[PDB]
């Protein structure tokens, strides 16, 4: 649980986690979709780096919602709701065996 | 076996006397102080503390205000601030004082002060009302 | 006049020993409970009157303030007299909050000793221990100096002798404390009117 | 109670307490009953 | 499944401590008061 | 609410009977891209735009289906 | 480049929703396309039955009443004493290093001084070859 | 007055079975960077400072370093009672592995230091003061019982509250129409009042466990 | 016809620091109305002059190091606990003493 | 047909458990009562220990309300 | 908010030949499963009726053979109905 | 019939929790004249709060008496 | 006749909220012998609020008599 | 022979109410305790009210022994 | 034979009516305890009116015991 | 083979009595912490009239338990 | 049959001595409000007492809970 | 099979009976409330009567617990 050793703070700066210091790579939101399977196949899938990428997002969303001085109650109602929604796409299961219609 | 003293500053009438039982109206409720009593201090409020002395006959007093202090020696010290007995009593000035203290109320309005002072006068004209028709 | 004034004291020693006959076990009765909770102990109260030729009765009251200075320093004194304010002004002009006035040309009563406690615990100063220097009465031709130790009311919550006393909270406390602490001072109040008359009576007489 | 509710302590309370006391002696009794000062 | 549910728990209550010993907010109060105190004089011969 | 509706007024509005050769074009400008190209050579947020638009659209089928079927909580 | 910290946190439409997801719109349907996204999005989901309005969906409601009374009463007065606690720990560090560089300058006249008594050394002996 | 429903508890809803709804604390963890802290930091650091404020009473010397244990047991508690109530997330502790590992394993470990290093306030903790020879062994049967027994009556009771609450709660919900406003507000309007009922004795419950957690300690 | 500057040399001591200059000023008070020693400790006291001028020297660099510290760290407004533990050495890590509010 | 049966005399059985319920937020509330009776000053505080009590003793009574409604429409 | 501009007329379009099928669609479909929701709901009445009324007749039967076992088992006496 | 039968059984041992409403109001008013007899000023508070806790006994009263009810027509 | 008996047995299982009217009548009146022993003065006004209080608890009581009544009666 | 059963069942169910009276008597004799302790000057009206209060909550266990046989020996 | 059964099923509910005398003491001799303990010189009066607080709690026991005993045997 | 079940149901039912003897036990007690905190120099009477309220507490709860007994082994 | 009949009727029943619970807890927190309104200086070991009757209390009460689940599923 | 019903019945009638020991409980820690606030420096022997008053109440409940738990099992 230390730094990645990608970072260096003689050449990067100080530790910003929701930073990536390794290869300037293309943003995901300009891959131009016939090199997207390439873009996709770029990134390591070990669960180390799927891990990194979901912490580095959750410190983005840190950094948009919860660190700034006059944070509000807007992540935490955020989260409850998106908390709400994966839960109930967890238990679909059991919430289409009920229901309130017979044909829909 | 109570050493009791009553001493208002101007009359003095139990001066460590050995008395039966004494009844005292507080800010804590009236209570009846007895021989072996439990050590309790307590702060006079207006009406009758009426003394049962050791001859049988009992003397009832007024008290203006005062401090009740009862001791694990069994010895009571009531001192009070004015007292004279229910023998000596005007009710007519007792009735006029609390007709003043309900239009000193009523005519407070927006004064605290002077609204708890005609509420204390209210408190002892009632005492007196009370106390003189015995 | 030192003969002349020597009846005349006579008359405000007659009006001054006899009204101490009910005058004094009031003030027994009153130190009856601090006689059992036995606490140990600032707060000086300082008992003279506003005339001048009294001898050196008000000497030796500013004799033991000097005296009480050497103890506690951190004391504001509130005198029931101007001469010792007047004496003791010199001094400790730094430490003087409010001297009460006009008092010993009048025999006192005890809405004196009220309007004294009143002034002592309205001043909002904080003190838990006191004592009040009174110069009391012993016989007609010589007297003693002592004192009555005062409590406030966080001195007597916090004693050890209090649990045995019951029915009590703190409203119960403070209003015992504001009628004992002027109970205490019409006890001093009578007993130094007595001596300051006394002892003057036969400083006239010495020069008659 | 009220009154120390309303800044007003146990001595101004024994001074009107003792005033409407010493007040019902009128026909023989508030002469000598009350010194005043 | 309770084993699982119980290393679960187990790990989310360190997961809480380890949070809960790091949240505290540091504060620097070693200030000059010290070197006021440093006054070093050189004595006199006579 | 009452911005919201003159929002609603402005971009809320029915094609018109004289633009049909617009709409045409326009549908048949992405017929031929789309078997042709024009989606390989679109961002991923450009094409996510375009998706969500679609969906958008797709969602009138779903009201005007409520609408067209009484209470909206499937049928009855 | 090192990080900067915003005083206000990212733009929040609707309570909860982020604004960038509704700008993200505005080159294809301006302003009420994101609403009818989600309100048609809301009607299908209810619709065909996805969303099952059982009896959790009459628990959320009594949640966000109550989440909405709690955060419209007490939002502004928990914000404020928080924010009071972040400007006194400010107040706190603002007394460390402004003190520490006055502290330090009052010390450099310390260390003048001591020299000064050195300057005036040398007249020192120079006053005690009179009283021969 | 209609009906009822349950099966709410099951633990395999889906692939993704319901051990992420645990974990879910730790998306609501304070996590720091700035010097000067944020608002829900500070927030949190008032509440845990005043916490430990009022808990260092009762610490004692034998767990002078572990009222960060007790403060984390204190947030497992609330964090498993505030967010196990909103109504997609299912109630852990009707699983009793989490009410298992919550209160158990930290009753075993006292018993045994206690059992370990003060045998003889573990014999005398049993019987009572100023109890004579014919009165003993029924009070120590009696004790030995309720105190073998006492951690599992916690553990327990801080499963069975929240079953309880969760239980009216969907009761309440479930006898809820939609065609009717009536009987929705009136049903919605007491969700919300045993909600804060539900609220407040979640909070109750977090502190008296802490409470009894310290002073137990302090043993 | 004969005298010194009493005002520089009244104000060279710390006065209660340096009381022997007091006892010395009552001494040459009475003289108002044994020279090669006095040059030996001229020149005594000019070598320690000089060992206090350069250890004066060194103090006020340290101090101007400090200062040159404080100025070339960054304010404690966009400052993280990184930064603070940078700056700051006292730090919290594993071989440390454990505290509840470390 | 004796299970249904016997599950209505259990939930009239276990709604007995909210009278302790009742007689608890009785004598908190008188107790609340006698104690604004002495020091008035102490309200708020007084009834935030009032509500934390009822609150408790309320959690008591829906045990057994909990016991009623298990026995009736959920065992 | 922005000034608005008119949507680029592909989301018009689409939208309301979404919205005008979707109400003749609806309106079809709900005709058709309401006559499917008619002769189902008449057979689904039929074979319920049929049903209810054997079990009807499986629970009384029960019900005779439960006060059989109460009387046994409680020593009252039978009656010579139940 | 012994649905109907333990309908009425239920009913009957239901209406217990009015027992635990009526200890709980009469601590109400006592500990109201208690508190009344001390510092009788605050006639007005010390009679709202009875009335408070006389109305949450109440409740709790209700509450039983209305599962009486569903325990016999209801359910 | 199993119906009716289930009635009788209702009825007397429905008349024990006369034991909670009767603690609460004894908490009241007790509380009014506490209360008329510190300070008397307000006799009047202490009996009034002991005539409430004991009314509400028998009225508590009569709730439980009027549901053992109309068990083995009317509903 | 189950109606008489119900009946011995009924009256034996009833007569739990008494012991609410029995509660209420025992509150009401150890407030004339308490309240004597202090003003012993006051007992001619301690005990009035200690034997009007007595007598209450004995009425409301008496009505509960009349329900006990009414539900026995007049139904 | 269910009516000998329905009598010891009758004497076992009419035995729940002495724990509110068995309450009644405790409650009367605690407060005996409270009322020794300020002014403590009324020992016998105090200790007399106790007594008469545990008759009349006795009373009632007795008569829930003799109500188990009658229906048991007497009924 | 119903008059055993009977006589395990009357049992189970008289073994309710020792309820009252758990709340007046911890009345007594109770009140012998609040009288000996208030005049605390007479813990040798408080103690004596503590364990005699204790004793008649459990005489009622022994009484209980006796006719339990005597109802499931002697009738 | 009848077994589980009896499960339900005794889970029932063995539910109801949590009403004990709700009372203690109850006391002990209008017993707390008193003790502050007199020293409220003492409010972290008052808290701490309270804590400690309340969890008693409600260990008592779930005891009984405890035991009725183990009478309803295990036996 | 009657015999199991009715020790199961028995059980948990039994059970209820730990009811009164929870409220006896409940009594006794809020008395060391009451008596804790006043008189703070006794309480080593303030929580030692709790200790012993608390044992006793537990005594009790734990032995209606184990009538429930001797009527399921050993008679
Ligand atoms: C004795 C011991 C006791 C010790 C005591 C110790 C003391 C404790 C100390 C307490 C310390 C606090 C703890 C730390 C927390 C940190 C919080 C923080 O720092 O924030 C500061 C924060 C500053 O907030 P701020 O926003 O800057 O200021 C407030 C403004 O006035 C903002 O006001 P506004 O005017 O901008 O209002 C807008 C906003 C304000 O309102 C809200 O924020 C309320 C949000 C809702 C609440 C939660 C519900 C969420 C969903 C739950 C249900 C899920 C099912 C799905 C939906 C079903 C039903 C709809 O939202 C709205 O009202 C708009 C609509 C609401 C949107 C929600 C959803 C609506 C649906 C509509 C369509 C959307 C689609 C949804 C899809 C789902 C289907 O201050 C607070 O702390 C406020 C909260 C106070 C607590 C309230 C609760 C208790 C009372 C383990
Ligand atoms: C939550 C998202 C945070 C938003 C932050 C953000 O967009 O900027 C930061 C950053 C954007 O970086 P950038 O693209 O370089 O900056 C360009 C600008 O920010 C400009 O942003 P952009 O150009 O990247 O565009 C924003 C983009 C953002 O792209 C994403 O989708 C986020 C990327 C990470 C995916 C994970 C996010 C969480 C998944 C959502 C499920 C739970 C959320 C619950 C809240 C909503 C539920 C109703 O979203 C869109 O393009 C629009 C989404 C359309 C769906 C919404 C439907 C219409 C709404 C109308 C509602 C009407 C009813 C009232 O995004 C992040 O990295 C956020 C990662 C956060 C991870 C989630 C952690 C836990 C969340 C709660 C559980």
């Amino acid at each position: 649980g230390d730094y990645p050793a990608e970072y260096n703070p003689k050449v990067h700066g100080p530790y910003d986690p929701a930073r990536f210091y390794g290869k300037a790579d293309v943003p995901l939101g300009q891959v131009k979709l016939g090199e997207l399977s390439q873009w996709l196949g770029r990134r390591n899938k070990n669960p180390q780096a799927v891990a990194a990428a979901v912490s580095r997002g959750w410190w983005r969303w840190q950094h948009k919602y919860v660190l700034p001085r006059k944070g509000g109650i807007a992540p935490y109602i955020q989260l409850i709701v998106g908390c709400s929604i994966f839960f109930y796409a967890i238990n679909y299961g059991k919430m289409v065996a009920h229901r309130q219609r017979k044909y829909h | 076996q109570m050493a009791f003293t009553f001493a208002a500053p101007s009359q003095v009438f139990y001066n460590n006397a050995n008395i039966r039982q004494v009844d005292v109206p507080s800010f804590s409720g009236s209570f009846g102080i007895l021989p072996a009593h439990v050590a309790t201090l307590a702060v006079l409020k207006p009406g009758v503390v009426t003394v049962y002395q050791e001859d049988g006959s009992t003397k009832k007093y007024f008290v203006s205000s005062g401090t009740v202090t009862v001791n694990d020696d069994s010895s009571v010290q009531v001192l009070a601030e004015e007292a004279v007995p229910v023998e000596n009593l005007d009710l007519q000035a007792a009735r006029d004082i609390l007709s003043k203290a309900q239009s000193d109320v009523t005519s407070a309005g927006a004064d605290m002060l002077k609204l708890a002072e005609g509420q204390i006068a209210v408190e002892v004209g009632e005492a007196l009302v009370k106390a003189a028709e015995g | 006049i030192t003969q002349s004034m020597k009846m005349v004291s006579a008359a405000k020693y007659t009006k001054a020993e006899r009204e101490l006959r009910v005058a004094k076990p009031y003030g027994q009765g009153a130190m009856k409970f601090y006689e059992k909770t036995e606490l140990k102990g600032q707060l000086i109260i300082a008992i003279s009157s506003d005339r001048g030729l009294c001898g050196a009765v008000h000497s030796s009251v500013g004799r033991q303030l000097k005296a009480d200075l050497a103890a506690n320093p951190d004391t504001m004194v509130i005198c029931v007299g101007d001469k010792i304010r007047n004496i003791l002004q010199r001094l400790y002009g730094n430490n003087l909050a409010m001297v009460c006035n006009d008092f010993g040309r009048r025999p006192p009563v005890f809405e004196d000793a009220t309007k004294v406690a009143r002034a002592v615990l309205e001043s909002g100063m904080e003190f838990t221990n006191g004592k009040i220097v009174y110069n009391a009465f012993r016989s007609v031709v010589s007297f003693r100096t002592t004192d009555i130790p005062v409590f406030s009311k966080n001195a007597i919550e916090s004693a050890d002798s209090i649990a045995a006393y019951d029915s009590l909270d703190s409203d119960v406390i403070q209003s015992y404390v504001e009628y004992s602490l002027a109970s205490l001072i019409y006890y001093t109040m009578k007993e130094n009117a007595t001596s300051e008359q006394s002892s003057r009576m036969t400083a006239m007489d010495n020069a008659s | 109670s009220g009154r120390r509710g309303r800044h007003v302590d146990f001595g101004a309370s024994v001074d009107f307490e003792v005033h409407m006391m010493r007040r019902a002696l009128k026909p023989e009794l508030r002469n000598e009953a009350i010194k005043r000062e | 499944p309770w084993i699982m549910v119980f290393l679960v728990s187990m790990a989310l209550l360190w997961a809480i401590m380890t949070m809960v010993f790091f949240l505290y907010q540091p504060r620097s109060v070693s200030s000059a008061k010290g070197f006021s105190d440093r006054t070093v004089y050189l004595n006199w011969k006579w | 609410l009452a911005t919201f509706l003159k929002y609603a007024k402005v971009e809320l509005t029915p094609p018109g009977p004289a633009d049909v050769p617009k709409i045409q074009e326009g549908i048949q400008n992405l017929i031929h891209s789309a078997k042709t190209g024009k989606w390989k050579q679109v961002s991923v947020r450009e094409a996510w735009l375009n998706t969500l638009i679609v969906t958008e659209i797709a969602m009138w089928f779903f009201v005007g289906e409520c609408i067209g079927k009484g209470s909206v909580i499937g049928y009855r | 480049p090192r990080p900067l910290r915003p005083v206000n946190p990212g733009k929040v439409r609707v309570g909860f929703v982020p604004e960038e997801w509704f700008t993200f719109f505005y080159n294809k349907t301006g302003v009420t396309g994101p609403y009818v996204l989600g309100a048609g999005a809301l009607t299908f989901l209810l619709s065909k039955e996805i969303y099952v309005v059982e009896h959790e969906f009459y628990t959320g409601v009594a949640i966000a009443i109550m989440g909405t009374y709690g955060v419209k009463k007490f939002g502004k007065q928990i914000a404020d004493y928080a924010d009071k606690g972040i400007g006194e720990i400010e107040q706190s560090f603002k007394e460390y290093q402004d003190s520490s560089k006055i502290g330090f300058e009052e010390a450099i006249t310390l260390e003048e001084r001591a020299q000064k008594s050195a300057e005036a050394q040398i007249m020192l002996f120079q006053a005690k070859r009179e009283n021969v | 007055m209609m009906a009822s429903l349950f099966s709410v508890f099951d633990p395999t809803s889906s692939f993704l079975s319901n051990w992420l709804s645990m974990l879910i604390p730790l998306l609501f963890m304070v996590m720091s960077f700035w010097l000067i802290p944020s608002r829900p930091q500070f927030l949190a650091k008032s509440v845990l400072m005043g916490l430990n404020r009022e808990m260092s009473l009762l610490m004692g010397p034998a767990s002078f370093g572990a009222n960060i244990l007790v403060i984390a047991l204190f947030l497992f508690i609330l964090f498993n009672n505030f967010i196990g109530l909103f109504p997609y997330i299912f109630t852990a502790t009707s699983h009793l592995a989490v009410t298992l590992s919550l209160a158990v394993p930290l009753w075993i470990s006292f018993i045994l230091y206690t059992w370990i290093k003060e045998t003889t306030n573990a014999l005398a903790h049993l019987v009572p003061l100023g109890t004579p020879a014919p009165l003993m062994p029924f009070m120590v049967l009696m004790e030995i019982i309720s105190n073998m027994i006492r951690p599992i009556t916690l553990s327990v009771r801080l499963a069975a509250n929240m079953i309880a609450g969760h239980l009216l709660l969907t009761l309440l919900g479930a006898q809820g129409t939609l065609e009717n406003l009536y009987v929705t507000s009136i049903v919605v309007f007491s969700q919300i009042i045993l909600l804060m009922l539900e609220f407040s004795v979640a909070i109750i419950q977090s502190y008296v466990f802490m409470t009894l957690m310290t002073l137990y300690a302090s043993e | 016809r004969s005298s010194i500057d009493w005002a520089k040399m009244a104000e060279s001591v710390p006065e209660s620091q340096k009381a022997m200059y007091n006892q010395f000023k009552a001494k040459s008070d009475g003289y108002i109305r044994v020279s090669s020693q006095i040059d030996a400790q001229e020149a005594e006291a000019k070598k320690e002059i000089t060992k206090f001028i350069q250890e004066s020297r060194g103090r006020i660099e340290n101090y101007k190091a400090e200062l040159g510290k404080l100025g070339q760290m960054i304010p404690f407004e966009h400052m993280t606990l990184e930064d603070f533990f940078e700056a700051f050495p006292e730090k919290v890590l594993n071989p440390d003493p454990p505290s509840p509010n470390v | 047909d004796i299970d249904s049966a016997a599950k209505f005399i259990g939930a009239g059985a276990a709604t007995v458990g909210v009278a302790g319920s009742g007689a608890g937020i009785g004598s908190v509330f008188g107790s609340l009562i006698i104690g604004y009776a002495r020091n008035p000053s102490l309200k708020q505080q007084l009834f935030s220990y009032a509500i934390l009590g009822f609150a408790l003793s309320e959690a008591m009574g829906l045990f057994c309300l909990m016991m009623a409604f298990l026995l009736l429409f959920a065992f | 908010f922005a000034p608005p501009v008119n949507v680029s007329p592909l989301i018009r379009a689409g939208r309301y030949g979404a919205l005008v099928v979707g109400i003749v669609y609806g309106s079809y479909r709900f005709g058709s499963l309401q006559k499917r929701e008619n002769e189902w709901r008449v057979e689904e009445a039929r074979r319920k009726v049929i049903r209810d009324a054997l079990n009807a007749e499986n629970k009384a039967k029960a019900t005779r053979e439960e006060m059989l076992y109460l009387a046994k088992e409680t020593g009252v006496k039978v009656p010579e109905n139940f």
